[PDB]
């Protein structure tokens, strides 16, 4: 979140990260597996949609993505980070476990209203 | 036209935003008076209540104060956001927040929450008082759910506001504003008796909540 | 002697049904008079004709509220083209407009045509039914609703107002309240079915004819180049 | 041929027959609630005048700000929902300052009003806002390409170059008189008196230095808001001339 | 916009959003009815013709050219309370009325009675100027000639006035009526620039003004700023 | 009457198959001022009648240039015209950077067609209320495209859109056999166009202020004649 | 029952009889378009259109209604213009993509399925409206000629003869007789297709066909002497 | 109210929008039949064209979902083809993830679970088709599993679907080496139950065996009818 | 489209609309009951099928969440089937993969209730139309029986019944329950109570019964390491139920 007083700096306080000490330029030395592993699921999903587009046409990816957006955007529960029950069915992860599920992972900026604003971009 | 924020009435005003103001008018009375070098805030206050764990006047910073009227729950959250901004500004910048800046931010939050049909705007009108850092000019501001913020010499919001805003209008002279802590306090007390807790903020982050106002009540009552 | 009073309700079915009846039987019905349009949204327009009921040659416009009379059937019919200006004025409407007319022509019975919106006390029972018929002979349960009706009582809705004031004319003897559960949209066919059922409960109508004015319900022309 | 409710006005994206967008038209009704703002463009500078419309005597009329400085040679007068205006002014200030940073040149006010209208246009596709702006602003500025000019930016997203414009409450009366009184040879001094004269008719209360404030755009002085003392003198001169 | 709200379903269109006269929706008694106080000191015979209009057509009668002046106002009141008054104007031998029609503040009931009083006290050459959302084009009308097609009609106050000129007490008065197409709720009707041109240059035929000078005056009042033009001056290219 | 129930948005078909919400958008063009477009074998001309909000206001811009070889006119909603025109200009410039080709006039009108037809299929958005008359000259030659908000682009010898555009259309049809043969005579072609738009007038006469003219051809990059430069053609 | 009041104001809603009325309304939009027919021959297919000429201002060579989705696929639609051209471009995209990946022209049955999914996808959600066009398309591939006709509901089938538009009942009745009488050569059908359009019916006749023998598997229009011969036969 | 237009509980505790989807399965007016043999599963389905111009070759409600799995859909085909592509993709993904062929029952569970989403999500409508998966599982042998828009899925030793499923099923209940025999057995009861004689154009047949699932051609069907006539 | 208004909202009487309607769906659903014995728990229900040609083995209403926990439902099967799939998944992510052992009954019920509750305040999903009788055994809490409703409210029960014959069966369980019940006695009571509720035919094919009782090493699938003992949830076969009925 950028500072309200100056719209060019991160809001060190509202962005509770241990001070401004974790500065932007320094988040460049990363674990080799961090970038690949963080968005591994996304790459597989997009690759899967590409194959559907090639074979089944653009209609099938449109139907798949529209259903997911319907589920995601109609689901707002600011008291749970767990994925929706119907999200697993569409992703076909209703009988699978992963470290992201076992390990899902402050006084200031963790309130519900913070997620309400982000959810609606208000 | 009544049931949405995104719809203008044919006459040209948003009813839903107006309906938020009537919620403020249902809230407890709040008052504010600007002296020559001080600002006074008065508020309207069961048998079994725990009075030692309750002050309707919550300070946003060492030098800024914020009273409110309307839904208490909304105010408690609007106050929290203002407090964080005050320290964040004190962190990203060095100087403390200007009183005009804080009310502008608070009004922005209220204005921001009006920019979607899936959010209920805060049914609270704030009455921000304080002094700019290293300044001796009292400043009092009022914010509304619509997001409009104004600077007032003396204002009252909430239950019995028109009757109290008429008493102040005739007893308060912009060319003859009170020039003593007692004078403004008496006006604030007299303002509240037309229908007690009084808070006085003085320059250089000197905020004190008065006790034993009965002397002023007894003095004003006799007169 | 009988009089049918259409109510402005969801889909305007009572008004649309009247159009079906009057124009389908145009050879029998005729214009009688115009009732005072004081308490309705004032309304002036041309004369509607079958795809004319107004027999007088010099007439040029239709009023907000009018009455049509059938010589063959001895049947009166009110055609209300606008809703009441306000809800509370219905008491004025019945007392000052309807009751004097009922005694004026010695109307034996009044038939009220209404329609109820499903989404709008929960008086609805056995909802599988779509029609209803309340009867009264000289939430409340004053009306005697027949079996196979979607309701057996009257809620805060309008019918309570008219029945009370009418209850509180020597010629008048009975009251009938016909209702139809309906929804918004093009109720042209729904009104026809409603008119068929009330008739079943008559010549009966062999060929239903729309008013000419109904042609313009969807607009004037279709002259453009997107099909 | 029955009377029924019509809902071509409630929605913002709902066209009515004949292609009228009512919600935009209703937005203009909001402007008429706002305080009167006058603006006259001519040689030697542009002049702006705004009714402050003190809600109550206790309100700090000295702090009511219907005129805001966007660039050292550009000024804006706003009328309507001031809450919505703050969003537009902030964007206008950023664009003008950004242009200087990118080109080392004062932003052309004709381009500035274009940028502002692109923001008020955002209720549809540039969407960022649910409803059109309920504020109509009046931009007065001087660029060294077209000279002293005045622009009126409606919430609909269209701007017009106006020789003289009046917005807000009583605009219909003000515009009628501006048509009778404006002329090419109108000097700045009489324009300031003219603006005050127009404010006299359409302002419901007494005209005074405390409830009316003037501003002007001049090449040498730039955008400056007149002090209460000067406005009192001009008002004094105006009633003497009358 | 991925989806349409399930809850967003309009209320049935059979009912209008008319102002509520009394909060007591459960009233089971005869509602009070408005009164109209026509000033008796008006010397009506001095005026050969009378013009009845709603406020949206004010630009057709410029103060600058016609020398319009007031003669008084009608008063109307209603207890439950409401009170409205409407000025009466004239120029030359013409008597003019403007009601200040409104959809939110003023209920149609007030317009109905005013129509009663206006017709009950004028029963001169009646000129009725109005608007309707149900007419495709401008219509010229009189007591013995109807131009409306069956689908079209007139509602609101102008319907109230026309109702009395056609039916009810004092029926049969000779009148000439002009209605231009418009859209919007009562008191907020909008007219296209094409209508305004067709409107001034036609009413000038009956009122008898110098058509070019009359048009020149009217366009300035139409287009500069008015409730009838609205956003049409800048909303369209 | 029944139209009110099915005209709520651009997603509901009426029982008769009519899609009202987009019909109104086409009707919104009639609110705009008349603009006339015509072309010969080698030259294409646009003629537009600008309007002012008030006598103290400048006449609204009505003709735009997407590049030196083609341009367009506007009629209908101002906000939609702002979006479509600049979006089209964003496409003239895009092609040159990556590919260095002039975007052909035919392609220009069709890339915009897809933009308008999406708004007529999805909820929330509304059909554009602006019609365009695009004129250009490329390898193939003269071009005149009329874009309707319903995603209908038609190649035309001449046309007119806006208020009272029927009169200009009738004149163009009556004179199609003539102005097409006006080849190599840009001056005469404009005079035909100015005459064509003149029939749409009711009260206002041609003036150097309100009138705007554009022309493009093999020897004429897109030029806009406005102000004193238009006096000769009047 | 053809209105279905209550269940017809929103898409993706089942009526008590199981019908989705919004789709049915979209069918009625198809029935108002110009009648278009498609005839399947032993060696190819034939398409015919009664293009109703609107004005002389239209450029005759650029005013073509029988679209060519791909070099070997012909497409003709009746109904809403925005939906018909929107579907054609999307179908055009699919044909190019299939050729791009598999380096062979897309089979007609596969092309129809891709369109069917897209058309059907708009009957699932209330934010979108069903396409209001019934598209007749066909061509030639390894398995021979194919003629397909998809409805607004997304349902498509293979046909020996198809018809749409206002002139549908008459054309279909005569089209059935042609199949019954000659259960055709690409040459013969062109004459018969012209005959049906004239029987169905100011309008002009547009015809196209694609056959293995007379066009080596490519889609070409009917012009010159062949056209006139078809008109003379009609 | 809203319960009629979106899939939410009515005061009676029933989803009207889901129940109206069942009635849409009979719009096509087509009824099917599936029976199990000792080593193969056979499914029968009518092919009412009925139009002369309509090509009977492309009128098929039987889809080859996978090598071993085929499904027959009762209801509108646009929803059927959408369902096929879903099942046609779920089976492939299962093989990729779990390394063995998709079982018949699990596929019904996946499709049924997907249908459950439409019965709970307000903005997603039920598909409106009834899917009858037929296959010969390497573990359970021949099996028939039928899915409905409500989200239910049940295994059947023999099932019939369509407007006249009650007439067909009652006959099978009364009755209760090569796939050609069961095909004749299935066709005979369809003729007996419905009473309508069948030809190659009016019938379509699908057979599931140990190796693969295939649909009989028009000429192949005619042969089976000829064999029946020999009786 | 950033949001969707809640399907479940309070009525003017203070009641949640969809919740009460969801309970009605459970009430109209098939009956299912459970009995908590001194040394075990019983959960029973009867299978209604569209046609006799349906394979009764595939109509499994009683299902295993963990080897020591089992659940049965009354109402909409698809909702219960989805819940069980998530309940089994949650039992591994939340507890087993963290603590190395299966969760106790009360915790698993709470997490199922949490899933059902989050559907009671959402703009896209109606509340689940099922009530689950979750029976299980814990090393510390011992045998337990819980009933969780669509609202997400779960209550522990000595013996309970849900569905059409809930009131009739619950009163019958009231008169025939005691703290001294043996698991064998409980099964006899459960079969009795289910006989009055069931309409039509009553055997082991129309009835399925599962019991939480003594361990079943024969069902473990492997031998050795005696610290790892079998499961407790056992679904009685139609053969066993038929033998019980004749007794």
């Amino acid at each position: 979140v950028l500072s309200s007083a100056v719209p060019s700096l991160p809001d060190t306080l509202r962005q509770q990260e241990g001070g401004a000490v974790p500065l932007s330029t320094q988040l460049n030395d990363r674990h080799p597996l961090e970038s690949t592993l963080k968005n591994w699921e996304t790459t597989q999903r997009q690759r899967q949609m590409e194959q559907y587009r090639q074979i089944f046409g653009i209609a099938e990816p449109m139907k798949r993505t529209m259903e997911m957006e319907i589920v995601n955007r109609t689901d707002f529960n600011p008291l749970s980070t767990n994925g929706s029950i119907h999200r697993d069915i569409l992703l076909n992860k209703e009988c699978s476990i992963d470290w992201e599920d076992v390990y899902p992972g402050t006084m200031v900026g963790d309130d519900v209203h913070s997620k309400i604003e982000k959810q609606l971009g208000i | 036209y009544d049931r949405a924020l995104s719809i203008f009435s044919p006459d040209g005003h948003i009813f839903q935003v107006e309906y938020a103001l009537e919620a403020v008018k249902r809230g407890t009375c709040a008052v504010g008076v600007k002296g020559k070098n001080c600002v006074v805030l008065g508020c309207e206050r069961l048998k079994l209540q725990d009075t030692r764990i309750t002050s309707k006047v919550s300070k946003i910073d060492s030098h800024v104060v914020l009273s409110f009227s309307g839904l208490n729950a909304d105010s408690r959250i609007l106050i929290e956001k203002a407090r964080v901004e005050a320290q964040s500004h004190r962190l990203t910048l060095e100087d403390p927040v200007t009183v005009e800046y804080l009310t502008r931010y608070v009004a922005g939050v209220q204005q921001r929450y009006t920019q979607s049909g899936g959010v209920r705007p805060f049914g609270v009108s704030t009455l921000i008082a304080g002094f700019d850092p290293r300044d001796d000019e009292p400043k009092l501001y009022q914010t509304e759910p619509s997001g409009i913020y104004s600077s007032w010499s003396a204002q009252t919001i909430g239950r019995n506001s028109k009757t109290v805003r008429e008493f102040l209008e005739k007893n308060y002279d912009r060319k003859e504003p009170p020039a003593t802590v007692e004078e403004c306090v008496k006006l604030t007390v007299r303002s509240l008796l037309e229908v007690i807790e009084i808070t006085v903020v003085k320059p250089d982050s000197d905020i004190v909540a008065l006790s034993s106002e009965e002397i002023n009540q007894y003095v004003t009552q006799i007169e | 002697s009988c009089l049918v009073l259409p109510l402005v309700s969801v889909g305007n079915i009572p008004q649309l049904s009247i159009d079906w009846l009057l124009n389908s039987q145009a050879n029998e019905w005729e214009y009688l008079e115009a009732l005072d349009s004081k308490y309705l949204v004032e309304f002036v327009g041309p004369l509607d004709r079958p795809e004319s009921l107004y027999k007088d040659a010099d007439m040029k416009y239709s009023s907000a509220l009018e009455v049509f009379y059938n010589k063959k059937r001895g049947l009166f019919a009110i055609q209300q083209r606008t809703p009441l200006v306000s809800v509370n004025y219905l008491n004025n409407f019945i007392v000052e407009i309807i009751l004097p007319f009922l005694s004026k022509y010695n109307i034996s019975e009044i038939c009220i045509w209404d329609s109820l919106y499903a989404m709008e006390n929960g008086v609805i029972v056995r909802p599988q039914e779509v029609y209803s018929l309340g009867e009264f002979y000289f939430v409340n349960n004053w009306l005697h609703f027949t079996p196979t009706s979607f309701q057996d009582k009257i809620s805060v809705d309008q019918p309570i107002f008219k029945i009370l004031f009418q209850i509180l004319p020597k010629a008048l003897r009975s009251i009938k309240y016909c209702s139809c559960l309906a929804n918004e949209g093009d109720n042209s066919l729904d009104s026809q079915q409603f008119l068929q059922w009330i008739i079943s409960q008559a010549p009966p109508i062999v060929k239903f004819v729309r008013p000419i004015s109904w042609q313009g319900a969807y607009g004037m022309a279709d002259a453009r180049d997107k099909f | 041929m029955f009377l029924t409710r019509s809902e071509y006005d409630r929605g913002v994206s709902t066209f009515s027959p004949e292609g009228r967008l009512f919600q935009v038209e209703y937005s203009l009704e909001a402007i008429k609630l706002g305080s009167t703002a006058i603006g006259i463009a001519t040689k030697e500078g542009v002049v702006l005048g705004v009714e402050k419309r003190a809600t109550s005597p206790l309100l700090e009329s000295d702090s009511i700000e219907k005129i805001v400085e966007i660039d050292r040679h550009i000024g804006c007068a706003m009328s309507g929902l001031t809450a919505d205006a703050r969003s537009m002014i902030e964007h206008a200030r950023t664009a003008a300052v950004t242009h200087n940073l990118y080109y080392d040149e004062d932003i052309n006010v004709e381009s500035l009003t274009q940028s502002v209208c692109d923001l008020a246009l955002r209720f549809g596709e540039g969407r960022l806002m649910s409803r059109p702006f309920g504020v109509a602003l009046l931009i007065a500025g001087h660029d060294a390409d077209d000279g002293y000019q005045l622009f009126h930016a409606e919430p609909s997203g269209t701007f017009y170059r106006y020789n003289a414009k009046a917005i807000g409450s009583g605009s219909e009366g003000a515009q009628a008189e501006l048509l009778n009184e404006w002329h090419s040879s109108l000097t700045l001094k009489e324009a300031e008196l003219l603006v005050l004269k127009i404010l006299k008719q359409v302002m419901e209360e007494k005209l005074d230095e405390n409830n009316a404030q003037l501003s002007c755009i001049t090449k040498q002085d730039g955008f400056k808001i007149y002090d209460n003392e000067k406005t009192a003198e001009l008002i004094k001169e105006l009633k003497e001339k009358e | 916009m991925l989806f349409k709200q399930w809850n967003d379903l309009p209320e049935p269109k059979h009912l209008l959003d008319l102002p509520e006269i009394s909060k007591n929706l459960q009233s089971l008694e005869v509602c009070p009815v408005p009164k109209v106080e026509f000033p008796q000191d008006l010397d009506v015979p001095q005026y050969s013709t009378a013009v009845i209009t709603t406020k949206i057509m004010n630009p057709l009668f410029p103060k600058n050219l016609l020398q319009l002046t007031s003669i008084g106002e009608i008063k109307t009141t209603l207890t439950v309370v409401y009170g409205f008054s409407f000025p009466i104007y004239s120029f030359g031998k013409t008597l003019l009325f403007s009601m200040e029609e409104n959809f939110i503040s003023i209920s149609p009931i007030f317009g109905n009675m005013i129509s009663r009083s206006i017709i009950s006290q004028l029963a001169p050459d009646i000129i009725v100027i109005g608007t309707s959302d149900k007419i495709a084009s401008m219509k010229v009308m009189t007591e013995n000639e109807c131009t409306l097609q069956p689908p079209e009609f007139i509602t609101g106050f102008i319907g109230s006035v026309l109702t009395q000129l056609i039916v009810g007490p004092s029926k049969g008065l000779k009148f000439k009526c002009l209605v231009a197409p418009s859209e919007g709720p009562n008191g907020f009707e909008k007219l296209s620039l094409s209508d305004m041109g067709s409107l001034v240059d036609l009413c000038g035929q009956w009122l008898g003004f110098e058509p070019s000078r009359y048009s020149e005056e009217c366009y300035r009042l139409w287009r500069c700023d008015s409730a009838a033009i609205g956003a049409q001056s800048g909303l369209y290219i | 009457m029944f139209r009110n129930n099915y005209d709520g948005d651009t997603v509901t078909f009426s029982p008769t198959g009519r899609l009202f919400q987009v019909e109104y958008a086409l009707e919104a063009i009639k609110q705009g001022s008349v603009t006339v477009g015509l072309r010969s074998n080698t030259h294409a001309v646009l003629v537009a009648l600008k309007r002012n909000a008030d006598e103290l206001s400048s006449y609204q811009k009505k003709i735009i240039k997407c590049d030196e070889h083609m341009g367009l006119s506007l009629a209908g909603l101002a906000p939609d015209a702002r979006v479509l025109s600049n979006y089209l200009r964003q496409q003239c410039n895009y092609s040159s950077l990556v590919f260095n080709r002039k975007l052909a006039v035919e392609r220009a009108g069709h890339l915009l067609c897809d933009k308008a037809q999406k708004n007529t299929q999805s909820y929330g958005g509304r059909p554009y209320g602006v019609g365009l008359l695009i004129i250009g000259y490329d390898k193939s030659g003269a071009h005149l495209l009329e874009f309707q908000p319903s995603g209908n682009v038609t190649e035309l010898y001449g046309t007119a859109i806006g208020a009272r555009s029927q009169g200009a259309k009738t004149y163009l049809e009556r004179t199609l056999d003539t102005f097409i043969k006006i080849d190599g005579n840009p001056d005469e072609l404009i005079k035909a166009g100015v005459e064509a738009i003149s029939q749409s007038l009711r009260d206002e006469s041609l003036t150097v202020d309100n009138l705007s003219i554009a022309i493009v051809g093999k020897d004429t990059p897109f030029t806009i004649y406005d102000g004193e430069a238009v006096a000769k053609y009047i | 029952t053809s209105i279905g009041t209550g269940y017809d104001l929103s898409n993706s809603v089942f009526s008590p009889d199981g019908r989705n009325f919004q789709v049915e309304y979209a069918v009625k939009a198809v029935e108002n378009g110009t009648t278009s027919i498609g005839i399947k021959c032993n060696d190819g297919v034939v398409f015919a259109v009664e293009k109703l000429i609107t004005s002389k201002l239209l450029v005759p060579q650029k005013n073509v209604k029988i679209q060519v989705v791909d070099r070997h696929i012909g497409c003709v639609y009746s109904g809403l213009i925005p939906d018909g051209r929107h579907l054609v471009n999307r179908g055009r995209e699919e044909a190019a993509s299939f050729k791009k990946l598999y380096k062979t022209p897309i089979p007609i049955p596969a092309f129809a399925d891709r369109l069917g999914q897209y058309v059907q996808a708009h009957t699932l959600y209330n934010s979108v409206r069903p396409f209001g066009v019934s598209t007749i398309f066909g061509g030639v591939d390894k398995n021979g000629a194919h003629l397909y006709m998809l409805e607004p509901s997304g349902s498509y089938w293979g046909y020996k003869g198809a018809a749409t538009g206002k002139g549908r009942q008459s054309a279909k009745a005569e089209l059935e007789k042609l199949v019954d009488h000659h259960p055709l050569s690409a040459r013969e059908a062109v004459k018969q297709a012209a005959k049906i359009i004239y029987l169905a019916h100011d309008f002009e006749l547009e015809i196209s066909w694609c056959s293995l023998s007379e066009t080596n598997g490519l889609h070409k229009f009917v012009k010159g002497d062949l056209l006139q011969e078809a008109i003379d036969f009609a | 109210g809203y319960d009629r237009h979106i899939t939410i509980f009515s005061p009676e505790g029933r989803l009207y929008q889901v129940e109206y989807a069942f009635k849409a399965t009979n719009q096509t007016n087509i009824n099917s039949l599936a029976v199990r043999g000792k080593d193969c599963t056979v499914v029968i389905s009518q092919k009412k064209v009925p139009d002369k111009l309509l090509d009977p070759t492309t009128v098929s409600y039987i889809f080859c979902i996978s090598r071993t799995i085929g499904m027959v859909v009762n209801g509108p085909i646009p929803d059927a083809r959408n369902a096929a592509l879903r099942a046609k993709a779920e089976a492939a993904e299962f093989r990729y993830k779990y390394g063995y062929d998709m079982p018949c029952d699990v596929l019904a569970k996946r499709m049924a679970n997907l249908s459950q989403i439409y019965t709970q999500r307000a903005y997603m409508r039920p598909l409106g088709v009834i899917l009858t998966f037929v296959s010969v599982d390497e573990e359970l042998g021949p099996s028939i599993y039928k899915t409905d828009p409500a989200g239910y899925y049940v295994g059947y030793k023999a099932t019939a679907t369509g407007p006249k499923q009650q007439e067909i099923t009652t006959n099978l209940e009364n009755h209760f080496e090569s796939w050609e025999k069961v095909v004749e057995f299935a066709i005979t009861h369809m003729i007996d139950a419905l009473g309508t004689e069948f030809s190659k154009n009016d019938l379509e047949v699908g057979v599931a065996t140990k190796d693969k699932f295939f649909t009989l051609s028009a000429e192949n069907i005619e042969e089976r009818l000829v064999a029946i006539a020999e009786q | 489209d950033r949001y969707s208004f809640s399907l479940t909202t309070f009525s003017p009487s203070g009641k949640l609309g969809q919740i009460d309607y969801a309970l009605t769906a459970v009430k109209q659903g098939v009956t299912s009951l459970g009995i908590k014995a001194t040394n075990g728990v019983v959960i029973a229900t009867e299978k209604k099928s569209s046609s006799p040609l349906a394979m009764s083995e595939t109509l499994s209403k009683v299902s295993l969440l963990t080897p020591d926990i089992g659940a049965v439902y009354s109402g909409m099967g698809p909702d219960y089937r989805v819940l069980v799939d998530k309940s089994r998944k949650v039992a591994h992510t939340s507890y087993k993969r963290i603590y190395g052992e299966y969760p106790p009954t009360k915790l698993l019920v709470s997490e199922v209730a949490k899933i059902m509750q989050e559907a009671t305040q959402s703009g896209g999903v109606r509340p689940f139309g099922v009530s689950l009788l979750i029976a299980g055994h814990d090393e510390f809490n011992g045998f337990s029986l819980y009933q969780v409703d669509p609202s997400g409210s779960y209550f522990p029960w000595k013996a309970t019944a849900i569905g059409k014959g809930s009131v009739a069966a619950k009163t019958f369980l009231e008169k025939r329950w005691n703290d001294e019940l043996e698991l064998e006695d409980a099964i006899h009571i459960a079969l009795l109570t289910l006989k009055e509720s069931v309409e039509g035919e009553f055997n082991g094919d129309t009835i399925e019964l599962a019991i939480i009782g003594d361990e079943n090493p024969d069902l473990l699938g492997y031998t050795g390491i005696p610290t790892d003992k079998g499961p407790r949830f056992r679904k009685l076969t139609s053969q066993e139920i038929n033998d019980r009925l004749e007794a």
